[PDB]
């Protein structure tokens, strides 16, 4: 959420200072390529921004499947039951085993609701919360997840490291921001007549957004194999998207 | 993020639409026609959320957050002698500057400009009636030259009024045009400024407005409510994201974050298959669709609002909103179809976006199969050949000067040389308004940047 | 219980009984995997293939318990293998299969040696289907490939080569199909009529499981699949050599299509290897009909006799 | 594995219409396309997908396309099948009623309005994954539809090379309208040798004779044809509707039949059917008796290229044998061909109602013999002497026929010469030195 208000806070900070150069801009033929430029970030920042709240969505998205399948099956498992009188065990060797014995189907000779009490539901509450952290997306440092191939970081890790990455693009954005203000107020003071050295850390910080962007885009390009290469249809899928 | 809209009514066909969109969303509210809501007060755990656009005076009535401005006090005195107690008295603006003198731009621009005083402090009165605000959403139809002109005018107050708020617009386009010259002046002098200062716009071409009407309804016969209607619906779709709010978006600017890759690019396409809330809905049961089959209609140009004219069409941004009982494997199966259809830019790799909402709990509930209903967004270029047909009439008629009489009077300029000289430059910014478009369809845009840093 | 839904179910399964076209499906949507994995070695991973199974599994009706139980591993031998280790007969090909595991009561009654003898059919049938469906796409594919249905500019080859191929493709038709129509009629179907009407009013669960078992030693002993094994083990290479240069030829026809003698020593080097092929097919078929006569089995028999027989 | 029914002309619509109500009374479908069987067992054997799409309703909407240039009998079809047929899958080209009986104006409509049938048919196959070929059912005798299905076949051939394409062919009977229906015949002709891979053959003639033989009125109605034409459809599509063991895909039975694609031409027959009384050697001894063929053999001995037949009903394997010695005894195989006889034993649909005369095994036989190519040369004999003869064809031409007659000449030459290739090819077969090449 946080990185989320940044890049919202920065898009609407863009999208007020545009606002005013198109209001007072008159005719300014030497703004048209600094416009030009600035629209191109803001393009980058709407990219970043979208991949951010992509993951998010995503993550949200897993989130809420998991409290539904724990609000129809686990808080309202008396109510509809899943019909599944069949209970079966799973193991790493693709073996499945029936739990316990095989009730037979409803059929004795014959010539209320199944509710969960106190220690049910904090069970049950226990299981759903090590079933929201047993996600690979979620096990940090741990040793039973696997890294991602050419990396040699956890998927954790490196989606850690994209969010320090697009911290570090926040801010660079807010620092171009806030010299396009200084650029602007220049302007409204004078006629293109200074603020050379605002124009010089304008693009200065105009070519480290962009050497920023070339890096993330190689380290998305990474993640992306690594989502291909891991095998999980949900990762392909994820993949595929950001791709 | 979230904050209030505030709905502006402009023009007959403004007004129409205004006054269709409060009747959905009273129906769907349970809120119904006399402005008190048809629910008790007393269940106060509500999913929806009516203090965006409905303003609670009492417990039981909720005002619409809107204003209606028109110079034709007919259909205003009309809509309110229907809505009793639902609209504002003190909202409606007309002046009393009798009926309007032409379908010229110039004309909505002077009476506006004249009782600029009156709409603006309104404005402020509604503002200060409320204390989250996030934006207006003017409704220009820009079919109507009074209409455009008093939507001009108020997008030309508002962007120097408050720079903070993000605009939304809706313009209304004809299919075929009785006087030609005159509608397409008004739309390219609206156009103007809706590239000037509109930070968002949304157009609405009434040739498949038209065709879907002959299509999904039953009677041949065309009426304006019922066309009006499906714009109504539209709006109520996509404001469906503020008024029940989703876990994704849930705010307006959230919204078109992802639907303005630019301040240049602001105008979108919709479409939305065969609705349900409409008169004639009872033929929606026989079809036997999925979210699949209702994303492929999406897709379809023949569901779209807007004439499509596909060559190829360069998309940037594609969004799409489904209510209803939506499944998550069907629409990962709909997006795997989809990007193996909808042509896609090399330089950007931002695939489409899917929404999710949830449906009213006292709306009509439909059959499986229609049940579940869906909105999609495109930022396609289609919309040039729309402008280019006006910019067309414009340059085959300009070069004579036709209709000068009409929008000399009115307006600040007197003089025909001054009014030439104004359209010469709607004419102009207009162009670079499609060339930007043509630019950015293609990859040199991006390369732009790249090429030198 | 549903006795009868469950004997339903494993005919199924591993009998194929009214279950040919889930298992073509399987097949013709996992052609490239089996062929990959059995060309590799056991390090090529099969998670493609599983992750395919268990999709299908659960596509699958959940109210079909044993379709919903049934689970699929590799074994590293192959079937003639596994067939010479399990009998007194002589053999990285056909390494998959499928296994239920019977619950309580119900192992009691479904025993593992009926088991592996419902892995043995299954292996079985899967390599015979495997082999129709070879057939049937090489038939395809020369039905409908413009590059072998184009022919002119004074060929000269077109009866040598592309008749000829077509006649031996007919006569490895008439022999597999004939082969296992007679199979799935004077054995298959009779085992399931008697299987069928065995338990009408029944009286001893252990008569019905011997009578099971019993009919499946008489599918395990018929004197065709004992004679038909060693021979077969020839057909499948010379299946797979007639498939390899259809795919040669097909690679050489684009090639081909229109200058120089290199062509035509190409050309004569294909003709030459197809004849020698097929002479060596026809003598292969003129030993198995000798050894079928010398075998003492006779309707299906004298079927297969007339469809071998050459005019 | 899917395969899509086209309906061409009126006689293809009414057969189609004879055949999905065929296939909803035996499927239990019904009229309304809703599941007629109850939703508390969902096991079945039979296989409705590669013929029915299931919608969320649960409704079995036939995968059907029906392109005629007369809406009349679409619209009768719909009238009579209302909620079973999708409107979206209707095609009438929006030209109205039909004009002219001559291939030319088929071809052309087919030409223009190509780009609907196009849309059409990639809706219909991205519907769904699994797709194996495309069904057509056709009179070479009409005109408009003999120029559709010209127009679809080259279609197919040029769009979707890997996809097997079957059609049903009814030839004319001998009639009046054969002095201009037989162009229509030989174009059609001379586009399945170019481009189809199957072809059912049937002779309106002998199929008026053996309705009046089987029915107790004389005046044999068109609807009666079609009816018989939907059971024999049934009785050879049964083995791909209800797969057990063997068969499962049409791609195995034109494998063991088709031998060569030059000899891509079947006739049919089925016995007994009305629309335990009779044995299993009885049956297949009425299928090799010409009285029971759906065509004119009009041959003392036809030369058996490739037999192949499927019984419907509880059989025993003695009477099947004692049959098969007669049959290898009786008939008669070229010396360089092999004498392939397969039986089929395709199982019965529970969920059809009892059809008259029942627990009566019968069977259907598919044969590749030198019937077909008498009613060939009857065919091409005729159009060459009514074009030698008289000089009206060059009067009756729409398109590019219409601008110039010497091309309309030129392809009619070219059919007649590709259709002498294709009979000489017959009767070269016919003999041992067929294969000389080889041997
Ligand atoms: N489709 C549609 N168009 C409308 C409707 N109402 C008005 N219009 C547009 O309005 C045009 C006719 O002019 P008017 O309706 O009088 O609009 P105006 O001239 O600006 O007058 P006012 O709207 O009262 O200010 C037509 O070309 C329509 O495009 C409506 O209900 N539906
Ligand atoms: N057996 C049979 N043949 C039919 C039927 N309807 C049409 N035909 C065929 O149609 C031929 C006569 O020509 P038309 O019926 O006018 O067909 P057409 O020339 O294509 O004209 P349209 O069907 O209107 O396009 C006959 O020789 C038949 O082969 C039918 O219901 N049953």
């Amino acid at each position: 959420k946080k990185n989320n208000y940044f890049y919202q806070k920065e898009m609407l900070k863009s999208n007020d200072i545009i606002r005013s150069f198109k209001k007072i801009r008159g005719y300014n033929p030497l703004i048209r390529d600094i416009i030009n430029k600035l629209s191109r970030i803001s393009i980058l920042r709407t990219q970043f921004q979208q991949f951010n709240s992509k993951m998010e969505s995503y993550y949200l998205n897993c989130i809420i499947e998991e409290n539904f399948k724990e609000m129809t099956r686990k808080l309202q498992r008396t109510e509809n039951k899943s019909q599944n009188q069949f209970d079966l065990i799973r193991l790493n060797n693709g073996t499945i085993e029936l739990n316990g014995i095989l009730t037979p189907k409803a059929e004795v000779l014959t010539k209320i609701e199944k509710t969960l009490n106190i220690d049910e539901l904090e069970s049950v509450h226990n299981t759903f919360l090590t079933n929201i952290l047993s996600h690979k997306l979620f096990a940090t440092n741990t040793s039973e997840i696997s890294v991602g191939d050419y990396s040699g970081q956890p998927y954790p890790t490196s989606l850690v490291l994209l969010l320090n990455s697009v911290y570090e693009f926040v801010k660079v954005y807010c620092n171009l921001n806030d010299i396009g203000y200084e650029i602007f107020i220049k302007m409204n003071l004078n006629d293109h007549e200074a603020s050379n050295g605002l124009l010089g850390k304008f693009n200065t910080n105009l070519k480290e957004i962009v050497s920023q962007y070339k890096n993330f885009k190689d380290r998305l390009y990474i993640f992306r194999a690594d989502l291909k290469n891991d095998g999980d249809e949900e990762l392909f899928l994820l993949s595929k998207s950001l791709r | 993020m979230g904050g209030e809209i505030i709905t502006l009514q402009a023009g007959q066909c403004g007004n129409h639409v205004g006054k269709f969109l409060w009747s959905q969303l009273a129906k769907e509210h349970a809120i119904g026609t006399d402005g008190l809501s048809q629910l008790p007060d007393s269940s106060t755990e509500r999913d929806d959320d009516t203090k965006p656009f409905f303003r609670e005076n009492s417990r039981n009535k909720f005002t619409p957050r809107a204003i209606m401005m028109d110079s034709e006090p007919s259909v205003i005195a009309d809509v309110e002698n229907t809505f009793r107690g639902f609209f504002d008295p003190r909202n409606t603006w007309v002046a009393s500057d009798g009926a309007s003198a032409g379908n010229s731009w110039a004309n909505g621009y002077d009476i506006g400009t004249r009782n600029q005083d009156d709409i603006l402090n309104k404005i402020d009165k509604e503002i200060d009636s409320t204390d989250n605000f996030e934006g207006f959403q003017l409704l220009h139809s820009v079919a109507g030259g009074t209409g455009s002109g008093l939507g001009s005018n108020l997008l030309e107050a508002l962007c120097d009024r408050y720079p903070k708020k993000i605009l939304t617009t809706y313009s209304v386009f004809p299919a075929r045009s009785s006087e030609v010259v005159v509608q397409s002046y008004n739309t390219i002098l609206a156009l103007r400024r809706l590239i000037e200062d509109s930070d968002a716009t949304v157009v609405f071409d009434n040739a498949s407005l038209l065709n879907i009407s002959g299509k999904v309804f039953r009677n041949p016969n065309i009426d304006l409510q019922h066309t009006n209607q499906l714009i109504s619906t539209i709006i109520s779709s996509v404001t469906n994201s503020i008024r029940f709010p989703s876990y994704m978006y849930s705010s307006m600017s959230s919204i078109y974050s992802t639907l303005i890759p630019s301040p240049e690019l602001h105008f979108l396409s919709p479409s939305f298959t065969p609705f349900t809330s409409d008169y004639i809905h009872d033929d929606i049961a026989h079809k036997g669709h999925s979210s699949y089959d209702v994303m492929l209609d999406l897709l379809d140009p023949s569901n779209s609002l807007v004439s499509t004219a596909m060559n190829n069409p360069t998309y940037f941004n594609v969004y799409n909103t489904i209510i209803g009982n939506v499944e998550p494997r069907q629409i990962s199966r709909a997006m795997t179809k989809l990007q193996q259809r909808i042509k896609f830019p090399s330089w950007s790799s931002s695939a489409m976006h899917v929404n999710i909402g949830r449906r009213s709990p006292y709306l009509p509930l439909q059959p499986n199969e229609n049940e579940v209903s869906g909105m999609m967004l495109s930022n396609m270029s289609t919309v040039v050949n729309v402008f280019e047909n006006a910019c067309n009439t414009f340059d085959k008629v300009f070069a004579k000067g036709a209709f000068l009489n009409n929008y000399n009077v009115g307006d600040l300029f007197q003089s025909m040389q001054n009014v030439q000289d104004e359209f010469a430059e709607s004419r102009e910014v207009v162009q670079s308004l499609m060339e930007d478009y043509v630019a950015a369809e293609q990859d040199s845009y991006l390369d732009d940047v790249l090429v030198d840093d | 219980y549903d006795l009868i839904n469950v004997l339903k179910h494993l005919q199924q399964i591993f009998l194929g009984y009214q279950s040919g076209h889930n298992v073509l499906k399987f097949l013709t949507k996992n052609m490239g995997e089996l062929t990959k994995h059995y060309r590799n070695d056991n390090n090529a991973n099969y998670d493609k293939l599983l992750q395919n199974f268990e999709l299908e599994r659960q596509s699958e009706n959940p109210n079909n318990l044993m379709r919903q139980l049934l689970m699929i591993q590799f074994d590293t031998e192959t079937l003639p293998q596994v067939l010479s280790h399990y009998l007194q007969i002589y053999p990285a090909i056909y390494h998959l299969k499928f296994d239920i595991n019977i619950p309580y009561p119900l192992n009691i009654i479904i025993s593992r040696t009926c088991m592996i003898k419902y892995q043995i059919i299954l292996r079985y049938q899967l390599v015979l289907q495997y082999h129709s469906r070879l057939l049937d796409e090489t038939w395809m594919d020369l039905n409908k490939t413009p590059s072998w249905k184009y022919r002119g500019y004074s060929h000269t080859v077109k009866r040598r080569i592309v008749r000829a191929t077509r006649v031996l493709h007919a006569k490895m038709n008439h022999f597999i199909k004939t082969i296992m129509e007679y199979f799935n009629q004077n054995v298959i179907d009779k085992e399931v009529y008697s299987l069928e009407k065995c338990y009408r009013n029944p009286t001893l669960a252990v008569a019905i499981q011997n009578e099971l078992e019993g009919g499946l030693t008489n599918i395990m002993t018929n004197r065709c699949l004992s004679d038909l094994i060693p021979l077969q083990l020839q057909i499948f290479d010379i299946v797979y050599k007639f498939c390899k240069f259809i795919k040669s030829m097909r690679a050489k026809l684009c090639q081909l299509d229109p200058q120089e003698d290199a062509a035509l020593e190409l050309i004569q080097k294909l003709i030459e290897y197809i004849s020698n092929a097929s002479s060596i097919f026809r003598k292969c078929l003129i030993n198995f009909t000798q050894e079928l006569s010398t075998e003492k089995f006779a309707a299906g028999i004298e079927r297969v006799l007339y469809s071998i027989v050459p005019p």
